[PDB]
């Protein structure tokens, strides 16, 4: 539900935090993907 | 939060002592009948020689008046008004104005919040500057305004909203406040004052004779270059001979100036 | 001037207990006062005393206690703190981690016995660091210029090139040339291999006559590897400071000097800190890394650039932590440019040497520098999130000034942060290679560059 | 007096034949005199954290116990002098040494004797007169600024004996004297204060007149008062420098006192490099604001102690001048790097770790800090109000608020200053956020406002809500493009605009924005909101109609109007009068008033 | 920590009782 | 009235007993005088402070962010005191006041605190960010004695089912909410659109007051069906019918 | 305890050893042998031999440095596709990928327990290499060469004509180093290298 599951240890820290850069790439990656289909979508109502 | 009882008792013992050496520096002579009559609780245990260890014992007893709140009330009101005749010390204040003045303060909600306070630092701020003014236009200029504000404030108090005393501490702080290489600009304040206050002589016999001829030759000497002629000079020079600064001389080198600005 | 008396020596060992040796009867013993054990065999060993406590005084053995016993061993107490005989010929030579030579020369002829301590350089002497190191790196002096007096630590993490860097710096560096500057190179816990590094890259290649090298070796005692840090700045303080010389500190490794302290509050018993080192950490720190800057009324300088092993390549660990506190900025080593082979792999993105406003200006570089800085900066930015655009849309999708960013992010790692491990440049160079990838970009497009320094430089 | 050293470990040192010593008693151990204080007692024997780097302390070596705890040495000589952590005066220790170090075990008194300051003893005063503690017996003429009061320290009382005549005098010559219970003191200039004890007074009043910065984003929208405790984002970007030194130039606090609590050494030095170089516009003289500071300063590698109690010298100080009447305000530059230095104490004398590693304590040394602030009246007879303000610099980690410090801190502190780097990397300065930045203190301010400004509160009010619009509507503007919003929404852009950009912002390094007067700011505002109010009414007054008011109708009628409103900010008091601005300001009013009459 | 610190109590105990059992 | 003062310059060991003398006064006055008292105690949190600081200063054996492992029946102590007792007539009601650390109500601060308490008020950001006074969020407050009090000549028959239905539709528009954040109403119900809506009407009347302004229970129930009115009847599931077919159309 | 690098043992190792194979448990779990993740090991004996490659296998550095490049682009463009899909990828992406699956599959991946794969000589192992670094280098210039041009060589059409060498490619792995001596792998793979010179000059 709130969290992920993960027991608490050093290990699971660095997993998070691998997980979040993952996470946050993955966001901006579609973000970007939304960005350019959003232009084309503006461009192609103008059109 | 607040204070250790030695403490609280001692703040009152000192008050109560500080009361009365106020009073002998505002009335040395017991002119202040109604102020010094309010203040006799105080002034008995002050007047009275105990001991500081019998006037602590007998404030732990509550035979001594025992309030600080209600001693530095009445302590600030008289502190203040010590502060005006201090602060005026060329210039008696009249004693109907004094006790005048008490009144209002006792009478006011709280002194530090009120008008009174803030035109009695402006008096004080421009009058403590004063004990450095080394000869320039800008500090010759500022005791002659200050001395004029004494008297005004030694005639009037600080109280009633006199539209001169008013102008003249907005006047003297923006001098005050103005830059000292700005020789010109001092000029011109100095100028639009005497210009502006309504008696043809506002400082004479205010201030020393020798000082009253530093205000004329101040004028003089700053107006000069600005005249290009010779006979024009000759003309502005010859006003040296006055001692008193008056209207009728700036209007003397106010004339023989715009006559140069055209004899050129 | 000296201590006239006598040395007393001791065979009172009253007991052994890891790598403490516990003296008791002694006379008037000081803390950390250095003294010479005897073990039953003549071998002589070193150590300071880690305790005192009326007639008991617990050594700390240098080398392991290994050999010790109650009855024969005899310690011989100096009656001083350790001092370093330091001169200006340590410049040209090589020293172990306790000060003692390794170049087969002789022992130093001193001109002081300064404490190895030092003592806190007074704040009101402190001047503010005035002009650039050269580092002879583009990624460092092109985009991250070094004050002369800053502190800069490298961070790097396990496998990174690093030693590398710090080498190449060393060999590299200097003033902006438009002999009075000095390296202090100082490297802890270094494995041998490394160790040889060091050593044969300067002594191969000229640079000797301007470095002092400090070698402490995985393998040497733990208590060395504190006392390294200490000669290299007592050395870089004496060489500014008392001879008027720049001096650039590289301390190679503060991770293992923080697992030095560690183990050194161990052996005091102490209760272990944050993440287990030690609560004081963070006053070891700095006293190492402020023992630096520019002092009132001299010439001399001592600059830090510390190297800094990252513990799991992650900066929120307390070595990395908090030398990002006390140090004025940080360059990052990083795996992703060293999987591409970009050599030094200094990521310029995350890099920020603080005081680079300082460092950079007319008559201490070219005066376009920090503007070309600024366009660069904000053109390998841009062409790194065009490449994260160019991932989801692929070339075709992309704009003519989007494929300038791409280009200038290719020729940008492959030509101004590739530099290979001997070749110089010194700063004006790297802004000739800087202006070379600006010009990629029309003249209106290097925004955060003013048009006079445009219409000065961007024509080729 | 003397007992003699037991034994060392590390930074602690045991000593022996202390029975007549106290917890927290301030020691000299060792033959160089280092510096430490007595953290146990276990008989004749007492442990002694010491400061400074223990190596070459001795068995059997003095310990010389001085009487008090760690204190600061009050009086002359503190105005213009860069105090260390402890009060070591380092402009003393540089003289006398002649060397770039602090040598190990100073004993340089904090307050240089032989120099023969100006004295003039208190005019009421008597032989056998009353006095008590805060009684001022005499001024010193230290500085042209600072007239610093000599007053009885807070625990002595009795009856005068002696005053010195008017004359010169130093800290060691002897003042006044005078008897209680048959006991004789004898007083100089000098007072000593434990560091850690607040100075009592009359009464903590509350805080309710303004302490300007002279920076119209402060001034306006998130207000600081006189005795107030406020806080700033303290990292590389955030601009900090720009309040700092604009605080110190021009802020209506008689005596500023700075506290470097372990600040990196290179920048330690800046900040020590400008306050020399600093000057502020007195009585129409130019003079260096070092005439009414203190710098206490410590970098990083300065002892522990030192670093943890710099602080706490910094506000014993502050109140010093309070107790003058002096409206003092204290700057904290890293309290983040003071929560360490105070961690590092905690982590030798083994206490266990709380929250983050930091003590239990932390939020209690934080707490009766900013405590320490406030508006009083006073001990002693004139009845004198005096303050100390805080302004407390926080280093969250990464700008994650949530360490115990910079948590704790942003709860005990009325204000808060949110600089952020977005704004500064745009050269937005002084690049306050205007939507993070918070200020408890507008109750107890709207009694001054209503007195002084009474169209403020309005105002203040107007503008919070513009630019939270605009925050609100940008997200509509990202979606659907700024030309879809309605005619309402885009005014209400255009004035958050020109709030943003012709306002908030001020370049103070500029002869225009150098300082801003708060007539200014209310004025400025006042015409920036009353175009607003205007401009909503022909836009709302004319929704529906066939004629119909927009933005681009509004700027073709009277686009002079907008730049009239731009130009304000370069307006500047020195060239013109206030009456000239005031006037200025109403021309503007009468100009958009006659400007909207063309269209409704 | 904390059983580090009880640890290294028990010790000092110990250090302090071995000592007075020699007096 | 009275008070005790402990302020945050004040020694801290003092904190341990400043609640104590309150409760202590409010004992004689409750059980020997036989008044009613309203205990407040504010900053609990200061005070678990300086049970944190001693705890650390004597090496006490620590519980969670190393308060001591003894803390939950310290507060017991002070909290247990509030309470009727036989044959007298007094009572003794605490409202203890507690600043979360980091506002985690998992905190050992509000945590044991949450244990001992007969349920909580909490207030929050999202309520008071709006200015949205008193910014009482109800869905983590609860009151452990309120099903006893609610009832018949104590408050209005219906109060316990207005209750239980109010927080069922705040809470679905608070899910609702958490949705539509995501993916836009085009992926939301009409039915989760007007839990959306209830959400919005709720906080502006229900929990929305003025500092002086006061409201009785009765009152409050009428808001509280002009609020549930917003669904059909139908909808109103943890409700009886008969509850509903006598206030639903009122 | 659960592969993690951080723990202290792995910690104290890393600042003393020259090299160290980082072992991974994704590969270990999907019986990738000898599990060696690429991306996370390293030898700091390289800078020394260097010397040795240059005297006896002068082709060797390259190759290393463009195998190291090939597979590092190789997790940049496996990264991608889970979003993007192939959509973005361009056709030199696409032999990226390609060579990368052969250096991964074929070249880093070896069965410890088979005859073929026991040990692989440095002859062998530099050999095949060669070749798969030759075909990226040959099949980025069959794209490159029609950049703009009015036909392109996609990866499609390398992949189709190319067919034959990439199965030969792939099957370099199976010579045995002792019943085919290293004479023999050396003149196969030098066939190798003239067929696939061959087959990509049909497009040139």
């Amino acid at each position: 539900k709130d969290r992920i599951e993960i027991f608490p240890s050093r290990m699971a820290q660095t997993i998070m935090k691998a997980r979040l850069k993952g996470a946050q790439t993955g966001r901006n990656l579609l973000k970007k993907k939304s960005d350019a289909l959003t232009l084309r979508f503006r461009q192609i109502l103008k059109k | 939060g607040g204070l250790t009882s030695e403490q609280y008792h001692s703040q009152v013992v000192g008050k109560i002592g500080y009361i009365a050496r106020c009073m002998q520096t505002i009335d040395p002579e017991n002119n202040l009948k109604k102020i010094r009559e309010d203040y006799q609780d105080v002034l008995i245990w002050a007047e009275k020689n105990y001991r500081f260890e019998e006037i602590l014992e007998a404030s732990k007893s509550g035979k001594c008046p025992n309030d600080l709140d209600a001693l530095s009330r009445r302590s600030l009101i008289l502190q203040e008004l010590l502060r005006l005749v201090s602060s005026i010390s060329p210039f008696k204040m009249k004693l109907d104005l004094i006790e005048s003045q008490y009144e209002k303060m006792k009478q006011h909600v709280n002194l530090w919040k009120s008008d009174y306070h803030v035109k009695l630092n402006q008096l004080n701020q421009l009058t403590d500057y004063l004990k450095n003014a080394a000869p320039t236009p800008k500090n010759n200029f500022l005791r002659a305004m200050t001395s004029v504000l004494q008297m005004q404030i030694a005639q009037y108090g600080i109280t009633e909203d006199n539209e001169g005393i008013n102008q003249l501490f907005k006047l003297g702080l923006h001098l005050l406040a103005m830059a000292n290489e700005k020789i010109d600009e001092q000029y011109h304040l100095f100028k639009g004052y005497v210009k502006d206050q309504p008696e043809e002589s506002p400082f004479e016999g205010i201030l020393p004779a020798e000082d009253q001829k530093i205000l004329v030759k101040t004028m003089i000497d700053y107006a000069m270059p600005k005249l290009s002629s010779k006979v024009l000079q000759d003309k502005l020079s010859a006003l040296s001979s006055s001692d008193v600064l008056t209207k009728t001389l700036l209007d003397s080198i106010d004339r023989i100036v715009k006559e140069n600005e055209k004899l050129n | 001037n000296y201590l006239s008396q006598p040395r007393l020596t001791y065979k009172t060992v009253s007991g052994v207990n890891g790598p403490l040796v516990i003296l008791d009867h002694v006379k008037f013993p000081r803390y950390a006062e250095i003294v010479h054990l005897t073990l039953p065999d003549g071998t002589k060993r070193s150590g300071q005393v880690l305790e005192v406590s009326g007639s008991k005084a617990v050594v700390q053995v240098f080398e392991g206690t290994s050999g010790i016993d109650a009855k024969k061993t005899s310690c011989e107490f100096t009656g001083d703190i350790l001092r370093t005989p330091v001169s200006e010929d340590m410049l040209g030579r090589v020293f172990n981690g306790s000060g003692k030579p390794i170049d087969r020369g002789p022992v130093v002829l001193a001109e002081d016995f300064l404490d190895i301590m030092g003592q806190p350089i007074n704040p009101q002497c402190r001047i503010y660091p005035e002009e650039m190191i050269q580092t002879g790196i583009s990624a460092i002096d092109g985009m991250n210029s070094i004050a002369r007096g800053q502190k800069i630590p490298i961070f790097s993490a396990a496998g990174l090139p690093h030693n590398e860097i710090a080498a190449q710096i060393c060999r590299q560096a200097g003033l902006v040339k438009k002999e009075n500057f000095a390296i202090v190179f100082a490297a802890m816990g270094v494995n041998m291999e490394t160790a040889r590094f060091f050593k044969s890259d300067f002594e191969e290649n000229g640079s000797m006559d301007n470095v002092c090298l400090f070698l402490n070796l995985a393998n040497d005692p733990t208590i060395e590897r504190i006392i390294t840090p200490r000669l290299a700045l007592t050395t870089a303080e004496f060489l500014a400071y008392q001879c008027e010389k720049h001096v650039l500190v590289i301390l190679t490794d503060m991770s293992s000097y923080a697992e030095a302290l560690r183990e050194v509050s161990a052996a005091r018993e102490e209760v272990p800190g944050r993440r287990g080192f030690p609560g004081y950490m963070y006053t070891d720190l700095a006293t190492i890394y402020e023992r630096a800057g520019r002092v009132e009324g001299r010439n001399g300088s001592i600059t830090q650039i510390p190297i800094l092993t990252m513990p799991n390549d992650d900066i929120t660990h307390p070595i990395p932590d908090l030398t990002g506190y006390i140090t004025e900025g940080q360059i990052y080593v990083d795996r992703q440019l060293h999987n591409r082979q970009i050599y030094p792999p200094i990521n310029v993105l995350p890099s920020l040497s603080r005081l680079m406003k300082s460092a950079i200006g007319e008559g201490m570089t070219r005066k376009d520098h920090a503007d070309v800085s600024n366009q660069l900066y904000a053109c390998y930015a841009i062409g790194k999130d065009v490449q994260a655009m160019k991932a989801v849309v692929g070339e075709e999708a992309l704009t003519s000034d989007d494929l300038l960013y791409l280009e200038f992010l290719q020729k940008f790692e492959k030509n101004f942060i590739t530099q290979g491990p001997y070749e110089n440049r010194t700063v004006y160079e790297t802004l000739d290679i800087g202006w070379q990838l600006l010009r990629i970009f029309p003249k209106e497009m290097l925004k955060r560059i003013p048009q006079s320094t445009l219409s000065e430089f961007y024509p080729r | 007096t003397f007992g003699y050293v037991h034994g060392v470990s590390g930074p602690v040192v045991t000593a022996c034949d202390m029975a007549g010593a106290a917890m927290y008693e301030l020691v000299r151990v060792g033959h160089s005199e280092l510096v430490g204080e007595i953290i146990r007692l276990e008989g004749d024997m007492a442990t002694i954290q010491v400061y400074e780097e223990t190596s070459g302390v001795s068995v059997g070596d003095p310990v010389l116990r001085t009487g008090k705890p760690l204190s600061v040495e009050l009086g002359p000589g503190i105005m213009g002098a860069i105090f260390d952590g402890i009060q070591r005066p380092l402009s003393d220790i540089s003289s006398q040494t002649q060397s770039i170090y602090i040598p190990r075990g100073v004993n340089v008194s904090a307050l240089s004797r032989d120099i023969k300051w100006e004295f003039i003893p208190s005019k009421n005063l008597r032989v056998g007169s009353h006095i008590t503690g805060g009684d001022i017996y005499g001024i010193v003429n230290e500085n042209s600024l600072i007239k610093h009061k000599i007053m009885l320290p807070p625990r002595s009382r009795g009856s005068v004996t002696y005053i010195a005549p008017p004359g010169n005098y130093d800290a060691s010559d002897v003042v006044l004297e005078l008897e209680f219970e048959g006991v004789k003191e004898k007083l100089s200039m000098v007072q000593v204060w434990p560091v850690r004890q607040v100075r009592p007074v009359t009464e903590k009043l509350p805080a309710n007149h303004p302490l300007l910065t002279g920076q119209r984003v402060l001034d306006a929208l998130f207000p600081c008062v006189q005795g107030g405790t406020t806080a700033i984002p303290g990292a590389f970007g955030c601009g900090k420098t720009v309040i700092s030194q604009s605080l110190s130039k021009y802020s209506n606090s008689d005596v500023i006192i700075y506290v470097g609590c372990g600040e990196r050494g290179n920048e330690m030095s800046e900040v020590l490099r400008d306050f020399p170089e600093l000057t502020m516009e007195v009585d129409g003289k130019v003079e260096s604001i070092m005439k009414r500071t203190a710098l206490v300063a410590n970098t990083s590698n300065m002892p522990v102690a030192a670093r943890e109690a710099s602080i706490y010298t910094g506000i014993t100080l502050s109140e010093y001048f309070r107790d003058m009447g002096y409206h003092v305000s204290m700057m904290a530059d890293s309290t983040s790097r003071w929560a360490e230095a105070l961690r590092e104490i905690s982590g030798r004398l083994a206490e266990m770790p709380a929250d983050s590693g930091y003590p239990a304590y932390l939020g209690a040394r934080l707490a009766s800090f900013y405590e320490r602030a406030g508006r009083v009246k006073c001990l002693g007879n004139p009845e004198r109000e005096g303050s100390v303000s805080i302004v407390g610099a926080v280093s969250p980690p990464g700008g994650d608020f949530s360490d115990p410090v910079t948590s704790a801190t942003l709860g005990i502190v009325q204000v808060f200053w949110g600089l952020d780097k977005k704004l500064a990397q745009r050269k937005h300065f002084p690049s306050v956020n205007w939507l993070i930045s918070y200020s408890k203190y507008m109750r107890a301010l709207d009694e001054y406002y209503d007195k002084h400004f009474t169209e403020f509160v309005p105002l203040r009010t107007k503008a919070k809500e513009i630019l939270q619009e605009e925050e609100d509507l940008a997200e509509i503007v990202q979606l659907v493009g700024k030309a879809s919003l309605a005619e309402t929404d885009k005014i209400t852009l255009e004035v958050a605009k020109l709030i943003k950009d012709d306002f908030l912002q001020q370049n103070g390094y500029t002869p225009y924005d150098r300082f801003c007067p708060f007539y200014k700011t209310v004025g400025m505002l006042s015409n920036m909101i009353s175009f607003y109010d205007m401009a909503r009414r022909a836009v709302e007054t004319t929704a529906q109609s066939d004629n119909k008011i927009t933005w681009s109708i509004i700027r073709e009628h009277m686009g002079e109007i907008l730049y009239k409103l731009s130009s304000m900010k370069f307006k500047d008091p020195v060239k013109d009068g206030e009456a000239k601005i005031k006037a200025d300001y109403a021309q503007l009013l009468e100009d958009m008033q006659n400007a909207f009459r063309s269209l409704e | 920590f904390y059983r580090l610190k009880k640890i290294q109590e028990k010790k000092k105990i110990i250090k302090e009782k071995s000592e007075k059992d020699l007096e």
